[PDB]
């Protein structure tokens, strides 16, 4: 009687389903991410780690190309030796879970190159507007 | 154009009513005045000069001081630094005893009684197997009578503990500067003439409030802040009785409250390491504690008073006053703290006077007490340490906490009888030009452009 | 040359409408704040208003709330207090005043004498 | 509102004496900029009135070095150092910091005979 | 829940003084006022008075002044802080004076003014 | 002072039925409270704040009125209902309207 | 002494005037929104309920289109059962605590649509640049 | 220092334009030696007079973008 | 001959717990974000003044 989308569009709902349907949904995730004696102590530093968490991926995201956007593009290819998988398997065949555990070893080289290719791409924008 | 386009604005100025904390400053040199002395200098931060306080136009804004808050956490704020200013001081545990009291060395009058008793009584040494005997003063107030001979003891000690002030700490108030957090502001009424309830056009925020100094005072508020140019009268609902009136009246009226009294302390070491102090030797005049006000200001105060009331109650009307009906000893009087030792002085020779549709002075007896509980706690009480010498003080008295009787059947006298009881008028007169508003940025409106791709 | 203009002297009944109008002399009108003084012999000078001549901001006394209306002209560059329902202690000296931001008043025009 | 006492509220004096008033505010009328933004006003008796001291310790550019003010917080002082003829009017202590903008109640200069 | 126990009937003299209590249980005793009235028959409701037991600050009806005295008893252990004992003493007993009485505690909804009285007492009647 | 009045004095109606109770005081602009008395029983409040039920209420109790003029509605009459009925503003008193069954 | 400008360009100065005016300063209210033995604790309490609320608004923000911009665009058009109002009066005429209570039914709504057409801007973009 | 970038033209871009020229009063030193020649410290020592001038300036001047923005995009 | 305690006129006295140490472990001070510590890594230092390592 309540309806099975509304629980579909709930938090953490689409954790089972595909990541090509599951990219329908971030700002409920993002949402519930932020903020929804002596025992105010606990809260406190509870509540200090949630934001700390919070400010550490904005400014992952803002020494990366995009801050607001929440869904980004940049300019490194894809390692074809990172995943060897089908371009249409993946979207509509694999969870966001499965997916994670196979990237899982491929990390902090991927961060790295995005930090090297935009700084790069930093350097250029300022030079083509330094010489016009 | 005719499509258009809803558009944010974050930071619009605008805020709605809220309830939140404080912040709770004060001046510089209360650090000036070192080792924690004073109280109000481990949590309150050092003030700020200057503080920004501008004014704003074409508005209208009701405020109320009745359904106020931030005088219910200040109420609690103050009694938490009061019981803060006592976990480092003694207990009087060994204290509670058998004692053996008589009359002080006067000649006594047979009929009238004198208000201070000699008590000799067992104490503890530093050592444990010594024992000693010491003698001190009291007041007839604190001890009562055990059972010819004759023994007393003191009156807390049957229902609960007792507690030795620190003589480092004063009981001078200081003022106290409420500010709020970031996110939040206070508003201001600016009006000449505001009975506490509705609307008020002339408002300005401010980032800080004034100079406030707490007292304590069960009537007759002292030391407060004066209205402009009338005498003001202020309630929830006139037409109620129960509910008290303030009355914040113009011109301050001075008084002089002493005890003539040449008073010597003397310390009793407990224990280890532990103190009390204890009225000695009392040397001169045998005399007794008052207070003095000037006649004719009192009459003058008193006729702009009547003359503020007579609008509420019709314009031929009869007002008289009366002593208060009774209760407690601390509200059938004004009660107040000069030099760090308290006052409970009658008030009798004041609001007995009526009035008419048409060098002296007014001196007035008071009583003194040592130990307290005040606002009435459980188990909680205070001794009050006796100070050297001769105490007066000079107060400016600004206003007068009221309440009209149950006239019902027929009556045109409408007469008044002065009554505090909570704190929270004494506070309520303080706080009544200010609330707080929470800021919500972030409104939206319509407008004539689309976002580009 | 840098004078504030003033009106005339006016001479009017109980209850009335009149309009005082100041024309800037010798400057730049635009940025320079317009106050208004009140003058009588009973009170001496008192705080009317202020306008600001570039956006028209006005904030007014709130003994004069309602009783001045303070509007300017950018063209004629000349302020104008419209003074409506006039009653006897609106007999007076107007004078009009020129300052900028954070400091003073340099020019002092005529002062006009409005009698009820 | 912030208002100002202003002691006294008229001078008469001889010429060639010193001059000092003192004005008091009700509290710090202290703009956020630190100045205490108090003004000193002459407006003699038909004409308009010209301005003697801004900025307590500043004077207005052309009115003498005779002229001279000081004071803070609450308690502010006007001084001059010599009454003249040309000095006389109407002196003003004048709120400057906060609208409403309140003044003084004035100090009439004139002679003691 | 709230208990307000008086005590029972009790007939006494002309001139003489009665003395009703009054036993609140249930609340903070410290916190609500606590008003008497009366109740004459062929006379409707009259309003006696009222007190705080904060500070026991009463205030009585004009019309009887003099002649009524409120006192109270707080209980000053850390155990029982909720009962409370209000007493009546009513002096000058005259025949008019048989009626019934009452001791009411107002509502405590935060629109609940004061004399809105929530809970009553069981009625108290003395007859002279 | 504030003195008020009854109208309907005593009113005679069967079971079930509606009735209205009306006050009238001498000041307007401040609230009235309404009273239930059964036949030697505690009373009881029915209307505080004019509109306001207290706890226990049915909602066929329906206080209203303005100025002076104050109203007290009762829908369906139960037998419990028929009773004594006061009116207070702040200490004084209607004289009492008898709900009476017919 | 001091000017009338200065106290207009203070904070909460521009709450009497008409919201066209008031677009002329955001940037104080923003600014005097972030910042300026048992009592710490109340304060830190204090302090930290405000950058929450800041982190939020900021959220709400960059979910939207706009993250830094503090005065925004977007794509959905007003309905005219929401205020029908005069475009010239709105500007000129009311303030915007009238405003607010004006449209303080009409909540929660125009937020749901904002994130909706945004989302699907988010997918429209990625399609052009995904076709490209 | 986030809000003071979010209130100038650029969020997470970590350098930076804008639309005001620089005053020679401020520096007078030559473009290549600033870049090949001085330390951020010795450059903060120099420049740590010219401060709340520059940042003033930067609100006004994007303030008047914005509203330049807003107007182009009203006529469209 | 009767003696006593010294501190027993003017003060409190508290036993140490014998579960305790008074040895020394080494205290690493460090500091938090926003914050940097230097160190003068030069020889000769006579404790003011320049460090150029
Ligand atoms: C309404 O508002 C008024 C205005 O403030 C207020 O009056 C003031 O009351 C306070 C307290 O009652 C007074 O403060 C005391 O003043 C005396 C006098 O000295 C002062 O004045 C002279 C000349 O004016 C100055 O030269 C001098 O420097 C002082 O400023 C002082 O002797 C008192 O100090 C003692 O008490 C303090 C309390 O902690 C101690 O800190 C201080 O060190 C002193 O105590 C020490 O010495 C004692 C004597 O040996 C000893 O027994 C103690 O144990 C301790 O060792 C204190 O400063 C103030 O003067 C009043 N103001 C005026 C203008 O007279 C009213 O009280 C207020 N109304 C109410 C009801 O509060
Ligand atoms: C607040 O302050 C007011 C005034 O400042 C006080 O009011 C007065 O209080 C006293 C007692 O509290 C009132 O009563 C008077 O007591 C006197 C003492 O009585 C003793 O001595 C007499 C013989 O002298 C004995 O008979 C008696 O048993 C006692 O042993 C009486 O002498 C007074 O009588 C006088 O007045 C009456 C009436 O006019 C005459 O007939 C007598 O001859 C005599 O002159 C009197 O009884 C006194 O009346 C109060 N004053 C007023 C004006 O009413 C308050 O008490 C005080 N508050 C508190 C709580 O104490
Ligand atoms: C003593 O006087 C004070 C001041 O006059 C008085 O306080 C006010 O009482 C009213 C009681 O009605 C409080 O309630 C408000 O009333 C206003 C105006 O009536 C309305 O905005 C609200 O009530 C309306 O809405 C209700 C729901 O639809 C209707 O049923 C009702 O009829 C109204 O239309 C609101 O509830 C008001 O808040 C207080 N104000 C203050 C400042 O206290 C007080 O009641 C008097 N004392 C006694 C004992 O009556
Ligand atoms: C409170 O009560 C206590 C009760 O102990 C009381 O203390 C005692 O007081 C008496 C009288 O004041 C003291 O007796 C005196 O002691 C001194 C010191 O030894 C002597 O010098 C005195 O002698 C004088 O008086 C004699 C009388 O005949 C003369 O003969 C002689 O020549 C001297 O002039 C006198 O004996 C007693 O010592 C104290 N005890 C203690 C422990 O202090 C105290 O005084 C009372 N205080 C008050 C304020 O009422
Ligand atoms: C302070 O403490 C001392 C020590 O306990 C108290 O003294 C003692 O008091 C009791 C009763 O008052 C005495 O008992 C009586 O002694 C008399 C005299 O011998 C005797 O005639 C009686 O039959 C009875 O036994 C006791 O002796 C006495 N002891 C001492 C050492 O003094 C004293 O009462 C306390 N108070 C004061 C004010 O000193
Ligand atoms: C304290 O003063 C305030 C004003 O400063 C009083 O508020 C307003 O007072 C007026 C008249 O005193 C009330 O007007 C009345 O309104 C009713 C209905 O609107 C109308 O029928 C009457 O003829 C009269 O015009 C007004 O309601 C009142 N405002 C509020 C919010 O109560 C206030 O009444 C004073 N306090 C007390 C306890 O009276
Ligand atoms: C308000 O004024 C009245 C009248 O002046 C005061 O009442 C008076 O109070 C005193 C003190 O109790 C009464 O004195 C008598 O004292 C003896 C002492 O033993 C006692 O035995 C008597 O029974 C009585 O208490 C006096 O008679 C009394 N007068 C009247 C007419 O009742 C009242 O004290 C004043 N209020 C305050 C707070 O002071
Ligand atoms: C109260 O009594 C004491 C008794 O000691 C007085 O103190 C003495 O005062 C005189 C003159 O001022 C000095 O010569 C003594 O040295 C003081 N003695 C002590 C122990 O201080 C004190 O002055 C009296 N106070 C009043 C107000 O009379
Ligand atoms: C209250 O005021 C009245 C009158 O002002 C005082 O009445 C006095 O009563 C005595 C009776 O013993 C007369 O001798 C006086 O002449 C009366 N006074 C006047 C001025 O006539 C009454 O005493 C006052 N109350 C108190 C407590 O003093
Ligand atoms: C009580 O209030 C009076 C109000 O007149 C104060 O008297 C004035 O106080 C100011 C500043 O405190 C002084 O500049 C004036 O000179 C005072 N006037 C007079 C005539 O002395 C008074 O200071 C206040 N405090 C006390 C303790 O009386
Ligand atoms: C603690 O004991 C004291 C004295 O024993 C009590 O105080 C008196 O109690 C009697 C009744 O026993 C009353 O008539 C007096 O009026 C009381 N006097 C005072 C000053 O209160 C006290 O009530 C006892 N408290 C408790 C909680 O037992
Ligand atoms: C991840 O890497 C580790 C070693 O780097 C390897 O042992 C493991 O098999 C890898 N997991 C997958 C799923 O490839
Ligand atoms: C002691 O006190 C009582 C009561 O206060 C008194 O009657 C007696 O006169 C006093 N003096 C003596 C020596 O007993
Ligand atoms: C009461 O007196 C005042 C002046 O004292 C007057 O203005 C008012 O009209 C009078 N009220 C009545 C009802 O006569
Ligand atoms: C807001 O909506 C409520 C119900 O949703 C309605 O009762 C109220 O009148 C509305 N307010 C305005 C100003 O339209
Ligand atoms: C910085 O300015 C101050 C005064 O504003 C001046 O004394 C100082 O010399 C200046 N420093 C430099 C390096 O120019």
């Amino acid at each position: 009687a309540v309806g099975i989308g509304a629980v579909f569009l709930g938090f953490l709902g689409a954790a089972g389903s595909t990541m090509g349907a599951a990219s329908m949904t971030l700002t409920v995730q993002a949402r519930n991410l932020l903020s929804g004696t002596v025992w105010g102590i606990k809260q406190l530093q509870a509540r200090v780690l949630a934001v700390e968490r919070y400010l550490r991926d904005q400014q992952l995201l803002g020494i990366w190309g995009c801050s607001g956007k929440l869904i980004c593009c940049t300019n490194v290819p894809w390692n074809s030796s990172w995943s060897n998988r089908n371009l249409s398997e993946i979207w509509d065949n694999m969870t966001w879970l499965q997916w994670d555990k196979e990237i899982s070893n491929y990390t902090q080289i991927i961060y790295g190159l995005l930090e090297e290719s935009q700084n790069q791409q930093e350097k250029n924008e300022q030079d083509l507007l330094a010489l016009d | 154009a005719e499509n258009l386009w809803v558009t944010v604005y974050y930071g619009v100025p605008v805020w709605k009513d809220a309830e939140t904390t404080l912040f709770c400053a004060s001046d510089a040199k209360a650090y000036e005045t070192e080792k924690h002395n004073v109280w109000a200098t481990h949590a309150c931060v050092p003030t700020d000069p200057n503080p920004q306080e501008i004014h704003l136009e074409n508005v209208t804004e009701e405020f109320n001081m009745w359904k106020n808050n931030m005088v219910e956490q200040m109420h609690t704020d103050i009694i938490s630094l009061w019981d803060q200013s006592l976990k480092p001081c003694v207990k009087l545990t060994p204290l509670c005893v058998t004692l053996q009291c008589t009359n002080v060395t006067n000649n006594i009058t047979d009929d009238m009684r004198g208000e201070l008793k000699n008590c000799s009584f067992n104490m503890t040494t530093e050592l444990r197997d010594k024992k000693q005997k010491v003698y001190s003063l009291f007041y007839r107030l604190d001890v009562v009578q055990i059972n010819s001979n004759k023994e007393y003891r003191l009156i807390n000690c049957n229902t609960s503990a007792i507690t030795q002030a620190c003589p480092k700490v004063s009981f001078e108030p200081i003022p106290i500067h409420y500010c709020a957090p970031a996110g939040f502001a206070i508003l201001k009424c600016k009006d000449k003439k505001f009975n506490g309830t509705g609307p008020c056009p002339s408002v300005s925020t401010v980032q800080c409030t004034h100079g406030i100094k707490p007292v304590v005072s069960t009537q007759l508020l002292l030391n407060g802040s004066l209205a402009e140019e009338e005498v003001m009268i202020r309630s929830e609902n006139i037409t109620n009785n129960a509910k008290n009136i303030l009355v914040q009246f113009n011109t301050p009226v001075q008084i002089n409250c002493t005890r003539p009294n040449n008073n010597t302390r003397k310390s009793i070491r407990i224990g280890p390491g532990q103190a009390f102090y204890a009225t000695g030797d009392i040397i001169g005049d045998i005399r007794q504690a008052h207070c003095n006000v000037s006649k004719a200001t009192w009459n003058e105060t008193l006729g702009k008073v009547v003359k503020q009331l007579r609008k509420h109650f019709g314009n031929n009307t009869i007002i008289r006053f009366a002593n208060s009906s009774g209760g407690d000893l601390e509200v059938t009087t004004h009660s107040f703290n000069c030099g760090g030792e308290f006052f409970y002085c009658n008030t009798s020779g004041l609001f007995n006077s009526t009035w008419i549709s048409n060098n002296d002075s007014i001196t007035l007896p008071c009583r003194i007490k040592q130990i307290i509980n005040m606002w009435q706690r459980i188990g909680q009480a205070m001794y009050a340490p006796p100070i050297q010498g001769v105490i007066r003080c000079v107060s400016n008295i600004t206003g007068l906490i009221l309440t009209r009787d149950g006239g019902s059947t027929n009556s045109t006298t409408e007469t008044f009888r002065p009554g505090g009881g909570d704190m929270r008028d004494n506070w309520r007169s303080e706080l009544y030009k200010y609330k707080v508003v929470k800021i919500e940025p972030l409104g939206v409106a319509p407008t004539r452009c689309k976002r580009r791709v | 040359q840098v004078q504030l203009q003033q009106s005339g002297t006016e001479l009017v009944w109980p209850g009335t409408s009149v309009t005082l109008s100041c024309k800037a002399s010798g400057y730049t009108f635009t940025d320079y704040e317009i106050h208004w003084v009140k003058q009588t012999p009973v009170h001496g000078l008192e705080w009317i208003g202020a306008i600001v001549p570039k956006t028209g901001y006005t904030a007014y006394n709130q003994k004069f709330r309602g009783k001045a209306i303070l509007t300017a002209d950018k063209s004629s560059s000349t302020a104008y207090m419209d003074l409506r329902r006039l009653t006897s202690e609106d007999s007076a000296v107007y004078y009009c005043t020129r300052l900028r931001n954070y400091w003073y008043f340099d020019v002092w025009g005529t002062g006009t004498t409005v009698t009820v | 509102d912030f208002l100002m006492a202003q002691t006294p509220l008229s001078l008469p004096v001889s010429l060639g004496d010193q001059a000092s008033i003192s004005c008091r505010s009700s509290q710090s009328i202290v703009y956020s900029d630190g100045n205490t933004y108090l003004e000193w006003y002459l407006q003699r008796p038909g004409q308009s009135p010209k301005l003697l001291i801004y900025k307590v310790s500043n004077r207005f550019s052309g009115v003498p070095d005779r002229f001279s003010g000081s004071g803070s917080g609450t308690d502010f002082t006007l001084r001059i150092s010599r009454v003249e003829a040309e000095d006389l009017g109407i002196y003003y202590c004048f709120q400057g910091s906060h609208v409403p903008y309140t003044f003084g109640g004035g100090t009439k200069l004139e002679i003691k005979r | 829940q709230v208990q307000l126990v008086q005590s029972g009937a009790v007939i006494k003299t002309p001139g003489s003084s009665v003395k009703i209590s009054c036993r609140a249980s249930g609340y903070n005793f410290r916190d609500y006022s606590i008003h008497w009235v009366r109740l004459i028959p062929d006379k409707g409701f009259e309003w006696i008075g009222w007190i705080k037991p904060l500070w026991g600050a009463v205030s009585y009806a004009r019309q009887l002044q003099g002649r009524v005295s409120m006192t109270r008893q707080l209980s000053q252990d850390p155990d029982d802080p909720d009962w409370g004992v209000a007493y009546m003493e009513f002096s000058g007993l005259t025949p008019a004076d048989t009626a019934e009485y009452f001791c009411v505690r107002r509502g405590s909804c935060d629109y609940c003014g004061d004399f809105p009285w929530q809970y009553w007492g069981q009625g108290t009647v003395v007859v002279v | 002072e504030i003195v008020l009045t009854q109208s309907p004095g005593i009113l005679s109606l069967s079971p079930g039925e509606t009735a209205t109770l009306f006050c009238k005081a001498s000041q307007g602009g401040n609230a009235m409270t309404w009273y239930q008395k059964r036949r030697g029983q505690v009373p009881r409040l029915l209307i505080y704040d004019t509109s306001r039920r207290a706890s226990g209420v049915p909602d066929r109790f329906v206080g209203s009125g303005s100025g002076t003029d104050f109203f007290l509605t009762i829908n369906k009459l139960d037998r419990e209902d028929f009773a004594v009925y006061y009116c207070q503003q702040f200490e004084f008193f209607g004289l009492g309207s008898e709900l009476e069954v017919h």
